[PDB]
């Protein structure tokens, strides 16, 4: 045989510890690029002029920082969206200082998760399964690169991007809600019914299939030691389970099927993501969400106030407050 | 002796209707600015 | 019925239309009335859309996503982008209403009428999914057509009419293009430009004569791809690389359209030159640059000299400097500077805005198309409102860039996962256990241990 | 500053301080706001009220209606954070 | 009070009809016409429109615009003995931009539309020069579009 | 406003835009009615 | 001087991760 | 007559009626 | 002020939606190949 | 017994159905415009907002004598 | 419910008041929230907040700006604050209309409507028409 047959049989082995893949080419360096720039930047960085106004904010340990409100700050507003690797700045000190290595942690790694998906794939094929769990994965990439790539595209600058930090995302939810009015988006509502309904499912999974266990330890020993790696026994005892289902609701609704079951697990969730992934990708455009402001009047004219203009109180509290020195003109477009 | 294919459907034309009553009137007469 | 029953080809109703795979008799027809279907649509837009017009407002404060094109071509429209007759738009619509009877006839005869299969009467029409010489044929058949239809909208912007120029000498107005760029370096620098900002990959054309040589590359280039691709089989290098059968081509095509559709949404969004800003309305930068200008302007009559104003961050609150050296708009619009739009370029010089242009050379007309599109800039809600999130009901619009851009994104997403879906399938099956594993020689119990 | 003495002639009260008011204090005196009162406020310090007619510029007409509103004025020391926020200060 | 039945209308056909409130109407509120049951104003030549067609202030500021646009053109050369024509495109869309809707609108014997045709040719010819940087031959366009708009004047 | 010969059709056209999704209903109509074989 | 307290917690899980990656019992 | 499927359904179908017809009547009231 | 748009494009919708199961009915009467 | 599936074939269940259901709804859209539901439930007519003497909003400041209040607030 | 007396307003400089009958409240609203909307919406101006449209700031215009004939004289020929020079150039108008289409169609009618729009709107909001987004 020849070099390069050696080197694509070892490549593709199924023996090895770690699976390494084609994919893997690209994944294995451009996440390690992204973990160890993340590292040294959340530890030793210095202040990052974000606003593009000459005013730094510190977002390091070393410069006065815990863990809750340390963040690697998003690239400059007077970058916007231009493309700023290192060797494009004078010195690094200045690379530095206009908020570098946002850049490259995020492109790094977006094309590793993209590899990441693909890994999946190719050792689902290579085990000879069915090659449908990476579409299940896609929905959580799907709605990192919304928010990281697809908002500053949209916005026209990185500098709108979430910061990759704790109290950073908080902010980045608040400025979005005093913005665009999510909340009233009919997406985000379809996603925060994926997550509860997912909870949901998950717990009373769980409980049934743990309730219906059969005898096989006593008292003294962990209930989970009766599984042996290889058993073979269903996961449920079909009696039991199914009469306690039927019983606690009508008896109409009770899942007999174990792949319908595990199909409808597999698709609520993934399609709330995917459609609140895409709520943020359109509100990047300017597509709000809906407006109900002062919508109710009496006989005369005068305005009567609902819930909704609450909220807007709020909304503009929040809008008003937030990058205080940076406009200068009464319209924030 | 209806068949079970034809009561949906005046199940589907009644729930449509009266939902689409419900947007005309979101966009017509009382709370519509 | 065989052929049309769970029993006798798995595949339950509400995936019946996967049993057209190997039935060439069938497919046809539904192809085809996927076509008439699409025809029909165009032209009851088109006729919709006429029938509402009014022809006081422009065309972007009334919700059509249709009129503009044809105007665009040069249809009706006359100078500085007013529209003069809508005759044209009905003539178009009414040929592709009356299209759609012939096609959606012949794709109901071909479907419920016609030979189940055509690989026993026709051989000319007739193909085995894995037959490579067949589907190469249909393939530069169809690419032919392609080019062909490119050359021919090279030949009405030539020849037929010309096309509206929004950078034209004297304002927006029809023009024929006489001298179209070829030179193959500026096109396929278009081509292979980088995405990001500054460059722009291919939304960036800003003239004219560059789409029409683009377009006659284009067409060059399918033509003679068609021919080869006619003329030959696949090489050894490509037998051993791709899996040959129907589902794969499918999910072959749904990746390029998914790539389609999200470069056209983003088309929509950025470009002002083959979307001409005063039908579909002002960009994204332009409401905020056209805002700061007219600040500008307003300030500089009370009597102040904008060019020494400072800013609260003593950053220059008119007039600064972009991160290269042009002199640019101050404030938060700083990061739209690379702008470029027909009624500001009167104002730049060799290095950015020029001071004495500002100062005693705008013209009146500027001033309101500025104030124009500061005030009807792109932000609304989903119940047509209009304005910030903080605003009240007085207006209703929403400008039709957003909705477009919306819309192709979200149907270039759905279908990158149908690339993902249908691809995985595709290959899943042809290796043979898209079933399940087979419980008698599981592969996994005959591997070293980990 | 945390105290400032002169802020009632900033535009609260019936008085004008001509060397650190903003073009919208002129806006409740008939007559005079887009062109007198655009002249005041871009021009240099003044020593007195009687300084303002010294204006180069300044046209009949002009004169006429600051002659009209003289008793409202008044020139107090120059505040370089006020003086220098005399057409834009931020407000709309 | 005490007891009364909330006005009603239906659909606007059966009812008030004019309420401040009642969407749908396309009309049957108004003792007015109307463009088209689909719009917010009247047909633009009504007999009571203040706007009429052909006032003299119409041919004042398209004159206006005609003369000011050949006081403008006549600047051309001395930008491209300087090989400044940069300064030529800007002149070419600054002010001159109301120059097509004018000629447009004073034209109306077809020979007239013809040396519009022309000078429209040929100012395009002098634009396409300049971006390609050529003296002669956009010296030879600015001075075939100050004669045809002179032309024009003098035929007007 | 349509050409002045076609303006009484004009009730016609305000509901032609949408019949391209009454094919989609009725496909699943056609389905129901044989009973989802 | 808090930090090197963050970064020793930090450090202590990744190297408790590490650990139950490469040096885990074996399912069998 | 007296089963407990009859009276929980209609308990939960006679005010159902009752609110929709409101709710319909609701719909044309204009200020 | 009749208002005869409202009154059209219901009978408009109505036939143009009852047209399908129409033809449905026919072809399933008929003995077709359904 | 006698499920649901055949239920919604029964032919006196449906002729019982249509004599009773059109009363309860037209039952109903008289409770709504006779304005008998507004007396019911207290909510103000889309003219008593605001009142000639009072022009705010009426707000109930007493616990233990809400009753005087609210008879005062309301016409009084 | 709108009175009479909510619907009487200004009408000349003298004093005079004038009784704006039902319809043409509703039809000035609609012409307004259509044809100046987009600048003026809640009574204030978008690209020039200094000057508003509140009954204070048309109380303190040069030529007065507080009643129906003013405003249809100052839509027939726009000036400034002042009153000293014409901005028909920078401003719809009926002198203007070639500039501006959206102007071409108007009649004495739907202006005063416009106006009486203006008038009444102080009077049924109340210290909202011109005030900002703090209410
Ligand atoms: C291909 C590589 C894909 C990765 C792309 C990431 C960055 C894309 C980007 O910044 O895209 C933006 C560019 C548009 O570029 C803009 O192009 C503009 C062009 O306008 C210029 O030209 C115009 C012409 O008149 C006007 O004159 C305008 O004023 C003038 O500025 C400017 O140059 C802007 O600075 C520049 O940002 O689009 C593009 O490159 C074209 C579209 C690329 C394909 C779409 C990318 C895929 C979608 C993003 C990935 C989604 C992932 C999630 C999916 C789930
Ligand atoms: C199932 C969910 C979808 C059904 C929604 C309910 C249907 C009826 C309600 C609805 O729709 O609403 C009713 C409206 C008709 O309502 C009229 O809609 C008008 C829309 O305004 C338009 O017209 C205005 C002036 O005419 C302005 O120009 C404005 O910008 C422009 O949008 C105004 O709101 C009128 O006041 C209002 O009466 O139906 C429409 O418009 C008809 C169009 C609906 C189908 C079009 C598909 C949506 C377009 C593709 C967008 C993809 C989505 C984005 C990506 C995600
Ligand atoms: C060119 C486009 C294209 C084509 C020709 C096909 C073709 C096929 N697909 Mg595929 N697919 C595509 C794109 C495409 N796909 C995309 C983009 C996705 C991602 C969402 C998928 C996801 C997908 C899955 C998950 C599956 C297929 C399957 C199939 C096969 C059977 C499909 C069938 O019977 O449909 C029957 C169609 C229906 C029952 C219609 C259902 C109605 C939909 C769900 C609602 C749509 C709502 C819409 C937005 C409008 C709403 C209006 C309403 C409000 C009134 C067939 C080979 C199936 C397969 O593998 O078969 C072997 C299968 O399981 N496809
Ligand atoms: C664009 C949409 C589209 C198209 C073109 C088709 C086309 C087709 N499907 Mg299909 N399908 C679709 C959507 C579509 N489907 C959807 C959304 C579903 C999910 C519910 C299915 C589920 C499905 C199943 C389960 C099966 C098909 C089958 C078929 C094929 C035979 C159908 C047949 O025998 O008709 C029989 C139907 C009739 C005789 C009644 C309809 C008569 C016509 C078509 C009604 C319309 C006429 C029109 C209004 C008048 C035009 C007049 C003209 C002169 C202008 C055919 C190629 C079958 C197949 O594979 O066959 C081998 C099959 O088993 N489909
Ligand atoms: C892409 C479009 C397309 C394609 C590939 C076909 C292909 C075909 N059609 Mg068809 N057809 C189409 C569109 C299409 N049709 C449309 C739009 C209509 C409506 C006008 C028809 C109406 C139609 C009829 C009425 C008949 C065909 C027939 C045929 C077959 C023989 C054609 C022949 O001998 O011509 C050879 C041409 C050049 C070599 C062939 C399989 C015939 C058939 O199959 O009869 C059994 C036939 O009788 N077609
Ligand atoms: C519900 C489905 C739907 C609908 C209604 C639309 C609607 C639209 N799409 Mg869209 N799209 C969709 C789904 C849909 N899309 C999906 C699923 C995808 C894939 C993800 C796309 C991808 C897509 C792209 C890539 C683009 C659009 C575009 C458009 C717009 C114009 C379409 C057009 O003119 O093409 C016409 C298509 C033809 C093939 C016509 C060929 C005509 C050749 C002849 C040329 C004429 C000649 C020069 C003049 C004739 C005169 C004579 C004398 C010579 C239109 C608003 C375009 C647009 O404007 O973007 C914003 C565009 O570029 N769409
Ligand atoms: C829709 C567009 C399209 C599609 C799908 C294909 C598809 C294909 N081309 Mg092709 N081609 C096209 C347009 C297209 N071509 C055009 C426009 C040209 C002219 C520039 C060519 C010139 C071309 C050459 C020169 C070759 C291919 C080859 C191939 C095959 C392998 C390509 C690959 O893996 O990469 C594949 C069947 C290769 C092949 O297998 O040869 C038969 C090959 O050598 N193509
Ligand atoms: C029928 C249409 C309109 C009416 C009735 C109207 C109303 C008015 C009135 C009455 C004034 C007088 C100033 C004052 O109140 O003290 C004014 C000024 C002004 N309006 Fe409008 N307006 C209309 C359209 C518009 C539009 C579309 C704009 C878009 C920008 C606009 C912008 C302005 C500006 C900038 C001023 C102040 C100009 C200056 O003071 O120099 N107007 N408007
Ligand atoms: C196969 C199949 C299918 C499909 C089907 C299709 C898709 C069809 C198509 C069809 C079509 C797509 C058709 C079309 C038609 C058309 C027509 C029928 C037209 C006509 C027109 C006219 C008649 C017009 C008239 C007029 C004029 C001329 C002028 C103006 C006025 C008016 C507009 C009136 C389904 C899914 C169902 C099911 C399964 C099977
Ligand atoms: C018209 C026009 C234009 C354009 C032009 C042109 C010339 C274009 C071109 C275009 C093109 C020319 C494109 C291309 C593309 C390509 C592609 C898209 C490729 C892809 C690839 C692939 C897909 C592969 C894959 C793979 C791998 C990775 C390896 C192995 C495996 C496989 C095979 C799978 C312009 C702008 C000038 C202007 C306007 C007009
Ligand atoms: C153009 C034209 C026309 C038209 C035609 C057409 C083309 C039509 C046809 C077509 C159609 C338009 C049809 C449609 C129908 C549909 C329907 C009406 C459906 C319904 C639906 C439903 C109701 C469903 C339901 C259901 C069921 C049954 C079961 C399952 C579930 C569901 C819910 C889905 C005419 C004649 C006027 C003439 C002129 C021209
Ligand atoms: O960068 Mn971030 O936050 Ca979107 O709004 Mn405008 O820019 Mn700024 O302000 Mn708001
Ligand atoms: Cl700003
Ligand atoms: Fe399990």
């Amino acid at each position: 045989v020849s070099l390069w047959e050696r080197f694509c049989a070892w490549i593709t082995s199924t023996e090895n510890r770690l699976y390494i893949g084609w994919f893997g080419c690209l994944m294995f360096p451009t996440l390690l690029t992204a973990t160890s720039c993340f590292i040294i930047a959340f530890i030793a960085a210095p202040p990052v002029d974000i606003d593009g106004i000459r005013e730094p904010v510190a977002g390091s340990l070393l410069y006065g920082n815990n863990i809750i409100s340390g963040a690697v700050i998003p690239s400059s507003n007077a970058i916007g969206m231009h493309f700023y690797p290192i060797w494009e700045a004078a010195s690094v000190d200045e690379w530095l200082y206009n908020g570098g290595p946002y850049q490259l942690i995020v492109l790094h790694f977006l094309l590793g998760v993209a590899s990441y998906m693909g890994r999946e794939w190719e050792l689902s094929y290579r085990l000879g399964m069915r090659p449908w769990i990476f579409v299940a994965f896609s929905a959580p990439v799907a709605a990192a690169s919304a928010v990281f790539l697809v908002y500053p595209i949209g916005q026209g600058s990185f500098s709108d991007g979430m910061p990759l930090g704790i109290s950073g995302t908080f902010n980045f939810m608040l400025v979005f809600q005093a913005e665009h009015n999510i909340l009233m988006h009919p997406f985000h509502m379809a996603g925060v019914a994926g997550v509860f309904g997912g909870s949901l499912f998950s717990a009373m999974h769980g409980s049934l299939v743990t309730s219906s266990l059969i005898r096989e330890t006593t008292e003294n020993e962990s209930t989970n030691y009766g599984y042996k790696f290889g058993q073979e026994e269903e996961t449920y005892n079909i009696v039991a389970a199914h009469g306690y289902f039927g019983r606690l609701i009508f008896q109409y609704a009770s899942f007999n099927n174990s792949r319908a079951l595990h199909f409808f697990l597999a698709l609520w969730p993934v399609l709330g993501i995917w459609l609140t992934a895409m709520g943020i990708s359109t509100m990047a455009f300017n597509l709000n969400g809906f407006n109900f402001n002062q919508s109710v009047v009496d006989s005369q004219g005068r305005v009567i106030n609902t819930w909704a203009d609450i909220i807007n109180r709020a909304d503009l509290g929040m809008e008003v407050m937030h990058e205080r020195n940076a406009h200068n003109f009464p319209l924030d477009l | 002796r209806v068949p079970l294919w034809l009561v949906g459907l005046v199940g589907g034309f009644a729930v449509i209707t009266i939902v689409s009553l419900f947007i005309y009137g979101s966009y017509s007469g009382l709370g519509s600015s | 019925i065989a052929g049309r029953d769970i029993e006798s080809t798995g595949f339950a109703w509400w995936s019946g239309n996967a049993r057209l795979i190997n039935v060439s008799g069938k497919l046809l027809g539904a192809h085809v009335a996927h076509a008439g279907l699409m025809v029909f649509w165009a032209g009851a837009m088109i006729l919709f859309e006429v029938s509402h017009f009014v022809p006081e407002k422009p065309l972007y404060e009334q919700g059509f996503i249709c009129m503009q094109h044809l105007a665009t071509l040069g249809y009706g429209i006359g100078p500085g982008g007013e529209i003069t007759s809508t005759v044209p738009y009905f003539a178009v619509g009414v040929i592709h209403l009356i299209s759609s009877a012939v096609l959606g006839f012949g794709g109901i005869y071909h479907s419920l009428l016609g030979p189940d299969t055509l690989e026993e009467s026709f051989p000319f029409f007739g193909y085995d999914w894995r037959d490579k010489n067949k589907m190469t044929t249909i393939l530069g058949i169809h690419l032919c057509l392609l080019g062909l239809g490119a050359l021919l909208l090279v030949a009405k912007a030539m020849y037929l009419g010309g096309v509206y120029d929004t950078w034209a000498p004297g304002g927006g107005d029809v023009r024929y293009i006489t001298t179209p760029t070829l030179n193959p370096i500026v096109i396929f620098g278009y081509v292979f430009r980088s995405p990001f900002g500054g460059d722009g990959w291919v939304v960036s054309v800003n003239n004219m004569e560059d789409l029409v040589g683009g377009h006659i590359w284009v067409g060059i280039l399918c033509i003679v791809g068609g021919v080869w691709h006619i003329f030959t089989k696949p090489f050894s290098w490509a037998r051993r690389a791709f899996v040959w059968s129907g589902e794969a081509y499918l999910s072959y095509s749904l990746a390029a359209i998914s790539l389609m559709g999200f470069t056209a949404s983003l088309y929509a969004w950025y470009n002002n030159t083959a979307y001409p800003s005063e039908l579909y309305g002002p960009t994204g930068p332009e409401a905020s640059q056209s805002q700061a200008f007219t600040f500008l302007v307003r300030d500089q009559r009370l009597g102040a000299n904008v060019s020494s104003a400072q800013g609260p961050t003593g950053l220059g609150k008119y007039l600064m400097r972009s991160p290269s050296g042009e002199i640019i708009f101050g404030g938060e619009t700083m990061r739209f500077w690379d702008l470029r739009a027909p009624w500001v370029e009167p104002l730049r010089g060799p290095n950015g805005l020029d001071i004495n242009k500002i100062k005693n050379d705008i013209q009146p007309w500027q001033e309101r198309r500025a104030a124009e599109y500061m005030t009807h800039a792109p932000l609304g809600s989903l119940n047509s409102v209009g304005g910030v999130a903080t605003e009240i009901n007085s207006v209703n619009y929403v400008s039709p860039r957003s909705w477009l851009c919306c819309s192709h994104f979200f149907l270039g997403f759905f279908f990158l996962i149908g690339h993902w879906w249908h691809s995985g399938r595709a290959r899943a099956a042809a290796a043979g256990f898209e079933k399940g594993i087979n419980r008698a020689n599981e592969p996994v119990l005959s591997m070293r241990p980990i | 500053v945390v105290d400032y003495e002169n802020v009632a002639l900033l535009g609260g009260s019936q008085t004008v301080d001509l060397n650190n008011a903003n073009v919208r204090a002129y806006l409740r005196m008939p007559g005079m706001y887009p062109a007198a009162a655009g002249k005041i406020v871009t021009h240099g310090p003044y020593k007195s009220v009687a300084d303002v007619y010294n204006i180069p510029g300044l046209t009949n007409a002009e004169k006429e209606v600051i002659k009209k509103y003289e008793s409202r004025f008044t020139a107090k020391a120059v505040a370089p954070e006020y003086a220098i926020d005399r057409i834009n200060n931020g407000l709309y | 009070a005490a007891g009364e039945s909330p006005r009603f209308s239906v659909f606007g056909v059966i009812g008030d009809g004019t309420s401040y409130s009642e969407g749908a109407a396309y009309g049957s509120d108004q003792s007015a016409e109307t463009y088209s049951p689909y719009s917010v104003y009247g047909k633009v030549g009504s007999k009571d429109a203040l706007f009429e067609a052909g006032n003299a202030g119409e041919i004042a500021r398209k004159k206006g615009y005609i003369v000011e646009s050949q006081k403008r053109l006549k600047n051309l050369p001395g930008y491209v003995e300087k090989k400044q024509w940069f300064n030529v495109k800007d002149e070419l869309t600054r002010y001159m931009y109301e120059t097509r809707g004018a000629v447009r609108g004073l034209a109306q014997t077809p020979e007239q539309k013809k040396l519009a045709k022309a000078f429209f040719q040929a100012i395009e010819e002098a634009s396409l020069q300049a971006t390609l940087k050529n003296g002669d031959k956009c010296a030879a366009a600015s001075a075939d579009s100050i004669k045809l708009l002179d032309q024009f004047y003098a035929s007007l | 406003r349509l050409p002045e010969a076609y303006v009484v059709f004009s009730p016609l056209v305000d509901v032609f835009p949408v019949i391209p999704v009454f094919f989609l209903l009725l496909a699943f109509v056609w389905q129901a009615a044989v009973g989802f074989r | 001087m808090e930090a090197l307290v963050y970064t020793f917690l930090l450090i202590g899980t990744l190297m408790v991760i590490f650990f139950a990656v490469f040096f885990r019992d074996t399912p069998r | 007559i007296f089963t407990f499927r009859w009276l929980a359904v209609h308990g939960l179908a006679i005010p159902t009626v009752f609110f929709l017809g409101g709710i319909t009547a609701m719909q044309f009231i204009q200020r | 002020m009749v208002n005869w748009q409202v009154i059209g494009q219901l009978v408009s919708t109505g036939a143009i939606m009852l047209l399908g199961p129409a033809i449905i009915i026919l072809l399933a009467l008929k003995k077709g190949n359904l | 017994e006698r499920p649901f599936s055949d239920i919604i074939t029964s032919v006196r269940y449906w002729i019982i159905h249509t004599i009773t259901i059109p009363s309860l709804f037209v039952s109903g859209w008289l409770f709504i415009s006779t304005g008998l539901a507004y007396d019911v439930f207290g909510t103000p007519r889309p003219n008593e907002y605001f009142t000639q003497d009072r022009q705010q909003v009426p707000l109930v400041n007493d616990r233990f004598s809400a009753k005087q209040e609210l008879e005062d607030l309301t016409k009084g | 419910d709108l009175d009479e007396a909510t619907r009487t307003v200004v009408t000349d400089s003298s004093g005079n008041t004038t009784v704006l009958t039902p319809e043409q409240v509703k039809r000035g609203k609609r012409l307004f929230n259509a044809t100046c909307g987009a600048c003026h919406t809640g009574g204030i101006t978008k690209t020039n907040p200094n000057v508003g449209l509140d009954p204070e700031a048309l109380s303190l215009a040069t030529p007065r700006r507080d009643n129906i004939s003013a405003l249809v004289d100052y839509l027939k020929n726009p000036t400034t604050y002042d009153g000293l020079e014409s901005i028909a150039e920078i401003h719809p108008s009926i002198k203007s209309a070639d500039i501006y289409p959206r102007m071409r169609s108007l009649t004495d009618e739907d202006l005063y409507s416009i106006a009486g729009h203006i008038m009444l709107q102080p009077k049924i909001v109340a210290e909202k028409w011109g005030g900002g987004k703090i209410y």
